[PDB]
Protein backbone atom coordinates (compact mmCIF):
# COMPACT_ATOMS: atom_id res chain seq x y z
CA UNK A 1 0.00 0.00 0.00
CA UNK A 2 2.02 2.73 1.35
CA UNK A 3 5.68 3.15 -0.67
CA UNK A 4 8.72 1.25 -0.27
CA UNK A 5 12.07 3.09 0.10
CA UNK A 6 12.93 4.89 -2.95
CA UNK A 7 16.44 2.38 -3.16
CA UNK A 8 14.44 -0.55 -3.37
CA UNK A 9 12.00 0.32 -5.92
CA UNK A 10 14.80 1.55 -8.09
CA UNK A 11 16.51 -1.92 -7.52
CA UNK A 12 13.40 -4.09 -8.36
CA UNK A 13 13.32 -1.93 -11.51
CA UNK A 14 16.85 -2.41 -12.57
CA UNK A 15 16.75 -6.25 -12.06
CA UNK A 16 13.08 -6.39 -14.03
CA UNK A 17 14.40 -4.20 -16.88
CA UNK A 18 17.65 -5.95 -17.57
CA UNK A 19 14.96 -9.34 -17.48
CA UNK A 20 13.09 -8.01 -19.61
CA UNK A 21 15.38 -6.02 -22.04
CA UNK A 22 17.57 -8.94 -22.42
CA UNK A 23 18.85 -10.81 -26.24
CA UNK A 24 19.48 -14.41 -25.51
CA UNK A 25 22.96 -15.35 -27.94
CA UNK A 26 20.38 -16.03 -30.57
CA UNK A 27 19.38 -12.03 -30.20
CA UNK A 28 15.52 -12.67 -29.43
CA UNK A 29 13.99 -10.88 -26.74
CA UNK A 30 13.06 -13.76 -24.66
CA UNK A 31 10.45 -12.02 -22.25
CA UNK A 32 8.36 -10.88 -25.30
CA UNK A 33 5.90 -13.92 -24.96
CA UNK A 34 5.90 -13.79 -21.45
CA UNK A 35 4.78 -10.26 -21.34
CA UNK A 36 1.10 -11.08 -21.12
CA UNK A 37 -1.15 -14.04 -20.41
CA UNK A 38 -3.05 -15.81 -22.80
CA UNK A 39 -6.94 -14.51 -22.65
CA UNK A 40 -9.26 -16.94 -20.56
CA UNK A 41 -11.46 -17.17 -23.59
CA UNK A 42 -8.66 -18.00 -25.42
CA UNK A 43 -6.66 -20.46 -23.74
CA UNK A 44 -8.99 -21.64 -20.93
CA UNK A 45 -6.79 -24.93 -20.11
CA UNK A 46 -3.91 -22.41 -18.95
CA UNK A 47 -5.98 -21.39 -16.04
CA UNK A 48 -7.21 -24.77 -15.14
CA UNK A 49 -3.61 -26.41 -14.72
CA UNK A 50 -1.81 -23.10 -13.91
CA UNK A 51 -4.03 -21.93 -10.05
CA UNK A 52 -1.65 -18.66 -9.59
CA UNK A 53 -1.43 -17.23 -13.27
CA UNK A 54 1.52 -14.44 -13.49
CA UNK A 55 3.23 -12.20 -16.52
CA UNK A 56 6.00 -9.76 -16.68
CA UNK A 57 3.02 -6.70 -16.63
CA UNK A 58 1.33 -8.32 -13.36
CA UNK A 59 4.82 -8.49 -11.67
CA UNK A 60 5.51 -4.97 -12.89
CA UNK A 61 2.54 -3.53 -11.67
CA UNK A 62 3.34 -5.14 -8.04
CA UNK A 63 6.44 -2.90 -8.19
CA UNK A 64 4.41 0.24 -8.67
CA UNK A 65 1.65 -0.76 -6.21
CA UNK A 66 4.89 -1.34 -4.09
CA UNK A 67 2.75 -5.35 -3.51
CA UNK A 68 6.31 -6.72 -2.93
CA UNK A 69 8.14 -5.31 0.09
CA UNK A 70 11.81 -7.23 -0.92
CA UNK A 71 13.77 -9.06 -3.89
CA UNK A 72 12.78 -11.96 -2.14
CA UNK A 73 9.22 -11.16 -2.63
CA UNK A 74 10.04 -9.92 -6.72
CA UNK A 75 12.13 -13.19 -6.85
CA UNK A 76 9.39 -15.49 -5.73
CA UNK A 77 6.91 -13.78 -8.39
CA UNK A 78 9.55 -14.38 -11.26
CA UNK A 79 10.30 -17.80 -10.38
CA UNK A 80 6.51 -18.43 -10.03
CA UNK A 81 6.54 -17.26 -13.98
CA UNK A 82 9.30 -19.67 -15.18
CA UNK A 83 7.89 -22.54 -13.21
CA UNK A 84 4.24 -21.95 -14.52
CA UNK A 85 5.65 -21.39 -18.14
CA UNK A 86 7.86 -25.02 -17.65
CA UNK A 87 4.45 -26.71 -15.99
CA UNK A 88 1.95 -25.69 -19.04
CA UNK A 89 4.64 -25.94 -21.96
CA UNK A 90 6.08 -29.30 -22.96
CA UNK A 91 9.75 -29.83 -22.58
CA UNK A 92 12.43 -29.30 -25.57
CA UNK A 93 10.13 -26.24 -27.22
CA UNK A 94 11.02 -23.09 -27.53
CA UNK A 95 8.84 -21.59 -24.85
CA UNK A 96 9.85 -23.80 -22.25
CA UNK A 97 14.05 -23.57 -22.99
CA UNK A 98 13.09 -19.08 -22.94
CA UNK A 99 11.68 -19.89 -20.04
CA UNK A 100 14.99 -21.31 -18.13
CA UNK A 101 17.46 -18.70 -19.60
CA UNK A 102 14.94 -16.17 -18.19
CA UNK A 103 15.24 -17.53 -14.66
CA UNK A 104 19.05 -17.62 -14.98
CA UNK A 105 19.04 -13.64 -16.20
CA UNK A 106 17.15 -12.87 -13.46
CA UNK A 107 19.91 -14.78 -10.97
CA UNK A 108 22.61 -12.93 -12.62
CA UNK A 109 20.55 -9.39 -12.34
CA UNK A 110 19.65 -10.18 -8.89
CA UNK A 111 23.39 -10.51 -7.94
CA UNK A 112 24.66 -8.11 -10.19
CA UNK A 113 22.68 -5.63 -8.14
CA UNK A 114 23.38 -7.16 -4.47
CA UNK A 115 27.19 -6.10 -5.43
CA UNK A 116 26.35 -2.36 -6.03
CA UNK B 1 -24.15 -6.46 -67.75
CA UNK B 2 -23.52 -9.59 -69.10
CA UNK B 3 -26.88 -11.83 -69.27
CA UNK B 4 -26.41 -15.69 -69.06
CA UNK B 5 -29.29 -17.57 -71.31
CA UNK B 6 -30.49 -20.57 -72.53
CA UNK B 7 -32.53 -20.27 -75.41
CA UNK B 8 -35.35 -23.29 -75.80
CA UNK B 9 -37.10 -24.83 -79.35
CA UNK B 10 -38.72 -28.04 -78.53
CA UNK B 11 -35.63 -30.21 -77.67
CA UNK B 12 -32.78 -27.39 -78.74
CA UNK B 13 -31.32 -25.47 -76.05
CA UNK B 14 -28.69 -22.91 -77.24
CA UNK B 15 -26.20 -22.05 -74.28
CA UNK B 16 -25.13 -18.62 -74.59
CA UNK B 17 -24.18 -15.23 -73.12
CA UNK B 18 -24.94 -11.40 -73.81
CA UNK B 19 -25.01 -8.01 -72.74
CA UNK B 20 -28.46 -6.55 -71.08
CA UNK B 21 -27.67 -3.48 -73.83
CA UNK B 22 -28.06 -5.85 -76.83
CA UNK B 23 -30.79 -6.13 -78.63
CA UNK B 24 -33.60 -9.21 -79.61
CA UNK B 25 -32.46 -8.80 -83.14
CA UNK B 26 -28.55 -9.50 -82.10
CA UNK B 27 -29.37 -12.80 -80.39
CA UNK B 28 -31.26 -13.63 -83.40
CA UNK B 29 -27.77 -13.44 -85.46
CA UNK B 30 -26.51 -15.69 -82.49
CA UNK B 31 -29.27 -18.19 -83.11
CA UNK B 32 -28.78 -17.77 -87.49
CA UNK B 33 -24.90 -18.71 -86.90
CA UNK B 34 -26.06 -21.90 -84.54
CA UNK B 35 -29.37 -22.88 -86.24
CA UNK B 36 -28.68 -21.30 -89.95
CA UNK B 37 -32.20 -19.27 -90.11
CA UNK B 38 -32.32 -15.85 -90.58
CA UNK B 39 -33.56 -13.37 -87.79
CA UNK B 40 -36.53 -13.03 -89.84
CA UNK B 41 -38.10 -16.90 -89.26
CA UNK B 42 -37.12 -16.29 -85.89
CA UNK B 43 -39.19 -15.07 -82.80
CA UNK B 44 -38.19 -15.10 -79.52
CA UNK B 45 -40.28 -14.96 -76.17
CA UNK B 46 -39.37 -14.41 -72.61
CA UNK B 47 -42.26 -15.78 -70.12
CA UNK B 48 -44.20 -16.63 -73.78
CA UNK B 49 -44.12 -12.69 -74.67
CA UNK B 50 -42.96 -12.53 -78.15
CA UNK B 51 -39.69 -9.76 -78.08
CA UNK B 52 -39.49 -7.08 -80.72
CA UNK B 53 -36.02 -6.86 -82.79
CA UNK B 54 -35.19 -3.24 -81.50
CA UNK B 55 -35.51 -3.81 -77.65
CA UNK B 56 -32.52 -4.58 -75.98
CA UNK B 57 -32.66 -7.57 -73.77
CA UNK B 58 -32.60 -5.20 -70.36
CA UNK B 59 -36.07 -3.66 -72.26
CA UNK B 60 -37.45 -7.19 -72.09
CA UNK B 61 -36.72 -7.91 -68.55
CA UNK B 62 -33.53 -10.03 -68.93
CA UNK B 63 -30.93 -8.54 -66.00
CA UNK B 64 -27.53 -9.88 -64.82
CA UNK B 65 -28.93 -10.32 -61.26
CA UNK B 66 -31.62 -12.93 -62.15
CA UNK B 67 -29.41 -14.38 -66.18
CA UNK B 68 -27.12 -15.90 -63.90
CA UNK B 69 -23.90 -18.56 -65.65
CA UNK B 70 -24.82 -21.70 -62.85
CA UNK B 71 -28.98 -20.29 -62.95
CA UNK B 72 -29.43 -18.86 -67.43
CA UNK B 73 -32.64 -16.84 -68.27
CA UNK B 74 -34.68 -18.89 -70.58
CA UNK B 75 -35.12 -17.66 -73.91
CA UNK B 76 -38.35 -18.82 -76.06
CA UNK B 77 -37.89 -19.99 -79.67
CA UNK B 78 -39.99 -20.56 -82.23
CA UNK B 79 -39.21 -20.82 -86.46
CA UNK B 80 -41.43 -19.58 -89.21
CA UNK B 81 -45.04 -23.19 -85.84
CA UNK B 82 -46.29 -22.90 -82.38
CA UNK B 83 -43.46 -21.89 -79.31
CA UNK B 84 -42.74 -24.95 -77.95
CA UNK B 85 -40.98 -25.94 -74.80
CA UNK B 86 -40.31 -29.55 -74.46
CA UNK B 87 -39.93 -30.86 -70.55
CA UNK B 88 -36.88 -32.35 -69.82
CA UNK B 89 -35.97 -36.18 -68.26
CA UNK B 90 -37.16 -36.85 -64.58
CA UNK B 91 -34.63 -37.50 -61.60
CA UNK B 92 -35.79 -40.72 -59.71
CA UNK B 93 -37.39 -40.41 -56.49
CA UNK B 94 -35.13 -39.07 -53.72
CA UNK B 95 -33.23 -42.02 -51.95
CA UNK B 96 -34.42 -42.54 -47.90
CA UNK B 97 -31.02 -41.99 -46.82
CA UNK B 98 -31.00 -38.84 -48.88
CA UNK B 99 -34.24 -37.70 -46.74
CA UNK C 1 -17.01 -23.69 -86.03
CA UNK C 2 -17.50 -22.25 -82.34
CA UNK C 3 -19.96 -24.19 -80.80
CA UNK C 4 -20.85 -28.38 -80.42
CA UNK C 5 -23.96 -30.14 -79.91
CA UNK C 6 -24.40 -32.68 -76.69
CA UNK C 7 -27.26 -35.39 -77.39
CA UNK C 8 -29.07 -36.77 -74.18
CA UNK C 9 -29.74 -40.15 -74.03
CA UNK C 10 -33.24 -38.94 -74.54
CA UNK C 11 -32.88 -36.59 -77.56
CA UNK C 12 -32.48 -33.27 -76.25
CA UNK C 13 -29.70 -31.82 -77.83
CA UNK C 14 -27.23 -29.02 -76.19
CA UNK C 15 -25.62 -26.16 -78.19
CA UNK C 16 -22.45 -24.89 -76.05
CA UNK C 17 -19.39 -23.08 -76.71
CA UNK C 18 -15.99 -24.90 -77.80
CA UNK C 19 -14.50 -23.63 -74.70
CA UNK C 20 -17.15 -24.59 -72.66
CA UNK C 21 -17.62 -28.27 -73.57
CA UNK C 22 -13.57 -28.21 -73.35
CA UNK C 23 -13.71 -28.50 -69.84
CA UNK C 24 -14.19 -31.75 -69.88
CA UNK C 25 -10.96 -34.36 -70.95
CA UNK C 26 -14.07 -37.27 -72.16
CA UNK C 27 -15.61 -34.63 -74.46
CA UNK C 28 -12.05 -33.83 -76.21
CA UNK C 29 -11.52 -37.41 -76.59
CA UNK C 30 -15.05 -37.34 -78.30
CA UNK C 31 -14.65 -34.25 -80.31
CA UNK C 32 -21.48 -35.38 -87.65
CA UNK C 33 -18.31 -33.82 -86.77
CA UNK C 34 -19.08 -31.30 -83.57
CA UNK C 35 -21.42 -34.28 -82.13
CA UNK C 36 -21.10 -36.05 -79.09
CA UNK C 37 -24.13 -38.45 -78.19
CA UNK C 38 -24.50 -39.92 -74.70
CA UNK C 39 -26.44 -43.42 -74.51
CA UNK C 40 -26.14 -42.71 -70.73
CA UNK C 41 -26.81 -38.89 -69.66
CA UNK C 42 -30.48 -38.02 -69.57
CA UNK C 43 -31.49 -34.62 -70.23
CA UNK C 44 -32.23 -33.01 -66.66
CA UNK C 45 -28.26 -34.30 -65.54
CA UNK C 46 -27.05 -32.78 -69.56
CA UNK C 47 -28.12 -29.41 -69.08
CA UNK C 48 -27.03 -28.94 -65.03
CA UNK C 49 -23.72 -29.94 -66.58
CA UNK C 50 -23.83 -27.58 -69.00
CA UNK C 51 -24.77 -24.47 -66.73
CA UNK C 52 -21.62 -26.37 -65.00
CA UNK C 53 -19.21 -25.49 -67.59
CA UNK C 54 -20.68 -21.99 -68.24
CA UNK C 55 -20.01 -21.47 -64.41
CA UNK C 56 -16.44 -22.91 -65.16
CA UNK C 57 -15.58 -20.71 -67.62
CA UNK C 58 -16.77 -17.35 -65.95
CA UNK C 59 -15.91 -17.29 -62.34
CA UNK C 60 -12.10 -19.88 -63.10
CA UNK C 61 -9.01 -17.02 -62.86
CA UNK C 62 -11.28 -14.49 -62.42
CA UNK C 63 -10.97 -11.86 -59.48
CA UNK C 64 -14.79 -11.33 -58.57
CA UNK C 65 -16.36 -12.97 -55.75
CA UNK C 66 -17.92 -16.47 -56.44
CA UNK C 67 -21.13 -18.31 -55.72
CA UNK C 68 -22.11 -21.29 -54.83
CA UNK C 69 -22.84 -23.82 -57.71
CA UNK C 70 -26.31 -25.01 -56.25
CA UNK C 71 -27.03 -28.57 -57.05
CA UNK C 72 -30.96 -29.44 -55.84
CA UNK C 73 -30.30 -33.06 -53.93
CA UNK C 74 -32.89 -35.12 -56.61
CA UNK C 75 -30.26 -34.71 -59.06
CA UNK C 76 -27.15 -35.16 -56.63
CA UNK C 77 -25.90 -38.95 -57.51
CA UNK C 78 -26.86 -38.86 -61.43
CA UNK C 79 -24.88 -34.93 -61.59
CA UNK C 80 -22.10 -36.84 -59.30
CA UNK C 81 -21.98 -39.63 -62.18
CA UNK C 82 -21.48 -37.82 -65.14
CA UNK C 83 -19.12 -35.52 -63.60
CA UNK C 84 -17.11 -38.31 -62.30
CA UNK C 85 -17.04 -39.95 -66.47
CA UNK C 86 -17.01 -36.26 -67.80
CA UNK C 87 -13.98 -35.47 -65.74
CA UNK C 88 -15.23 -31.81 -64.76
CA UNK D 1 9.42 -28.78 -43.46
CA UNK D 2 8.51 -26.82 -46.73
CA UNK D 3 5.43 -25.61 -46.06
CA UNK D 4 5.66 -23.71 -42.16
CA UNK D 5 5.96 -19.92 -40.52
CA UNK D 6 9.40 -18.78 -40.51
CA UNK D 7 10.24 -17.29 -37.15
CA UNK D 8 9.64 -13.71 -38.18
CA UNK D 9 9.98 -10.58 -36.35
CA UNK D 10 7.97 -8.00 -38.30
CA UNK D 11 4.36 -7.76 -37.33
CA UNK D 12 1.67 -7.53 -40.11
CA UNK D 13 -2.14 -6.20 -40.15
CA UNK D 14 -4.15 -8.40 -41.43
CA UNK D 15 -8.17 -8.02 -43.08
CA UNK D 16 -9.60 -11.57 -42.90
CA UNK D 17 -12.65 -10.54 -45.20
CA UNK D 18 -14.71 -13.83 -45.62
CA UNK D 19 -16.30 -13.28 -49.71
CA UNK D 20 -17.42 -16.64 -49.39
CA UNK D 21 -21.30 -18.19 -48.13
CA UNK D 22 -19.05 -20.50 -45.79
CA UNK D 23 -18.02 -20.25 -42.17
CA UNK D 24 -14.26 -20.07 -42.74
CA UNK D 25 -11.76 -21.62 -40.67
CA UNK D 26 -8.35 -19.58 -40.60
CA UNK D 27 -5.55 -22.40 -40.50
CA UNK D 28 -1.96 -21.15 -39.40
CA UNK D 29 0.80 -23.42 -40.01
CA UNK D 30 3.00 -22.61 -37.08
CA UNK D 31 7.05 -23.31 -37.24
CA UNK D 32 6.98 -26.92 -37.15
CA UNK D 33 4.36 -26.71 -40.63
CA UNK D 34 1.67 -27.99 -37.85
CA UNK D 35 -1.82 -26.80 -38.75
CA UNK D 36 -3.38 -24.71 -35.92
CA UNK D 37 -6.99 -23.59 -36.27
CA UNK D 38 -7.75 -20.11 -35.36
CA UNK D 39 -11.37 -18.84 -34.13
CA UNK D 40 -13.99 -18.89 -37.03
CA UNK D 41 -15.78 -16.27 -39.88
CA UNK D 42 -19.12 -16.19 -40.13
CA UNK D 43 -20.14 -15.49 -44.22
CA UNK D 44 -20.24 -11.74 -45.20
CA UNK D 45 -17.48 -10.78 -41.94
CA UNK D 46 -14.31 -9.31 -41.57
CA UNK D 47 -11.78 -9.34 -38.77
CA UNK D 48 -8.47 -6.94 -38.43
CA UNK D 49 -5.87 -9.53 -37.15
CA UNK D 50 -2.31 -8.91 -36.21
CA UNK D 51 -0.20 -11.77 -38.04
CA UNK D 52 3.79 -11.68 -38.99
CA UNK D 53 5.49 -11.41 -42.30
CA UNK D 54 6.12 -14.81 -43.75
CA UNK D 55 3.97 -16.16 -41.61
CA UNK D 56 1.28 -19.16 -43.64
CA UNK D 57 -2.44 -18.71 -44.15
CA UNK D 58 -4.93 -21.61 -44.96
CA UNK D 59 -8.84 -21.33 -45.49
CA UNK D 60 -11.19 -23.70 -44.88
CA UNK D 61 -14.90 -24.42 -44.07
CA UNK D 62 -15.86 -24.83 -40.36
CA UNK D 63 -17.82 -27.45 -40.82
CA UNK D 64 -16.70 -29.57 -43.31
CA UNK D 65 -13.14 -28.70 -43.91
CA UNK D 66 -13.45 -28.26 -47.94
CA UNK D 67 -10.76 -25.66 -49.13
CA UNK D 68 -10.89 -22.24 -49.99
CA UNK D 69 -9.49 -19.25 -51.49
CA UNK D 70 -7.42 -16.55 -50.20
CA UNK D 71 -6.63 -13.76 -53.01
CA UNK D 72 -7.04 -16.15 -55.70
CA UNK D 73 -4.40 -18.75 -54.21
CA UNK D 74 -4.46 -21.45 -51.18
CA UNK D 75 -1.87 -19.88 -49.60
CA UNK D 76 -1.93 -16.64 -47.65
CA UNK D 77 1.39 -14.71 -46.52
CA UNK D 78 1.16 -11.73 -44.93
CA UNK D 79 3.71 -9.13 -47.05
CA UNK D 80 5.00 -5.26 -45.50
CA UNK D 81 1.97 -2.66 -44.38
CA UNK D 82 3.00 0.49 -46.11
CA UNK D 83 2.79 2.92 -43.71
CA UNK D 84 0.30 0.84 -41.10
CA UNK D 85 -2.05 0.24 -43.64
CA UNK D 86 -3.07 -3.55 -42.86
CA UNK D 87 -3.02 -6.25 -45.86
CA UNK D 88 -6.49 -7.27 -47.41
CA UNK D 89 -6.94 -11.00 -47.54
CA UNK D 90 -10.04 -12.04 -49.74
CA UNK D 91 -11.12 -15.66 -48.55
CA UNK D 92 -13.68 -16.66 -51.53
CA UNK D 93 -15.31 -20.24 -52.50
CA UNK D 94 -12.81 -21.54 -55.58
CA UNK D 95 -14.25 -22.61 -58.53
CA UNK D 96 -15.24 -26.81 -57.39
CA UNK D 97 -14.61 -29.38 -59.93
CA UNK D 98 -18.41 -30.08 -61.04
CA UNK D 99 -17.22 -33.86 -59.41
CA UNK D 100 -16.27 -32.13 -55.91
CA UNK D 101 -19.40 -30.08 -55.62
CA UNK D 102 -21.62 -33.29 -56.02
CA UNK D 103 -19.32 -34.92 -53.36
CA UNK D 104 -20.13 -31.80 -50.87
CA UNK D 105 -23.85 -32.58 -51.56
CA UNK D 106 -23.78 -36.08 -51.27
CA UNK D 107 -21.93 -35.91 -48.02
CA UNK D 108 -24.09 -32.81 -46.73
CA UNK D 109 -27.33 -35.13 -47.51
CA UNK D 110 -26.10 -38.74 -46.35
CA UNK D 111 -24.73 -39.91 -43.20
CA UNK D 112 -21.39 -42.19 -43.39
CA UNK D 113 -23.43 -45.26 -42.43
CA UNK D 114 -25.33 -45.07 -45.10
CA UNK D 115 -22.90 -44.32 -47.62
CA UNK D 116 -22.51 -47.63 -49.63
CA UNK D 117 -26.64 -47.42 -49.86
CA UNK D 118 -26.59 -44.90 -52.94
CA UNK D 119 -26.89 -46.28 -56.27
CA UNK D 120 -23.38 -45.05 -57.70
CA UNK D 121 -20.41 -46.55 -59.47
CA UNK D 122 -18.20 -48.58 -56.57
CA UNK D 123 -15.79 -46.18 -56.77
CA UNK D 124 -17.64 -42.85 -55.91
CA UNK D 125 -18.15 -44.62 -52.40
CA UNK D 126 -14.46 -44.20 -51.58
CA UNK D 127 -14.65 -40.47 -53.06
CA UNK D 128 -17.19 -39.75 -50.34
CA UNK D 129 -15.42 -41.39 -47.61
CA UNK D 130 -11.83 -39.54 -48.72
CA UNK D 131 -13.00 -36.28 -47.14
CA UNK D 132 -11.12 -32.68 -47.52
CA UNK D 133 -8.44 -32.04 -44.74
CA UNK D 134 -5.78 -29.84 -44.80
CA UNK D 135 -2.84 -32.50 -44.16
CA UNK D 136 -3.36 -34.11 -47.36
CA UNK D 137 -3.84 -30.74 -49.36
CA UNK D 138 -0.24 -29.76 -47.48
CA UNK D 139 1.69 -32.96 -49.44
CA UNK D 140 0.26 -31.56 -53.30
CA UNK D 141 1.18 -27.66 -52.16
CA UNK D 142 5.19 -28.95 -50.64
CA UNK D 143 5.44 -30.87 -54.62
CA UNK D 144 4.51 -27.22 -56.00
CA UNK D 145 6.11 -25.22 -53.81
CA UNK D 146 9.47 -27.35 -54.40
CA UNK D 147 8.77 -27.19 -58.24
CA UNK D 148 8.51 -23.43 -58.43
CA UNK D 149 11.56 -23.19 -56.07
CA UNK D 150 13.34 -25.43 -58.65
CA UNK D 151 12.38 -23.33 -61.68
Amino acid sequence: LSPNPPKLTKQMNAIIDTVINYKDSSGRQLSEVFIQLPSRKELPEYYELIRKPVDFKKIKERIRNHKYRSLGDLEKDVMLLCHNAQTFNLEGSQIYEDSIVLQSVFKSARQKIAKE
Amino acid sequence: MDVFLMIRRHKTTIFTDAKESSTVFELKRIVEGILKRPPDEQRLYKDDQLLDDGKTLGECGFTSQTARPQAPATVGLAFREALCIEPFSSPPELPDVMK
Amino acid sequence: MMYVKLISSDGHEFIVKREHALTSGTIKAMLETNEVNFREIPSHVLSKVCMYFTYKVRYTNSSTEIPEFPIAPEIALELLMAANFLDC
Amino acid sequence: PVLRSVNSREPSQVIFCNRSPRVVLPVWLNFDGEPQPYPTLPPGTGRRIHSYRGHLWLFRDAGTHDGLLVNQTELFVPSLNVDGQPIFANITLPVYTLKERCLQVVRSLVKPENYRRLDIVRSLYEDLEDHPNVQKDLERLTQERIAHQRM
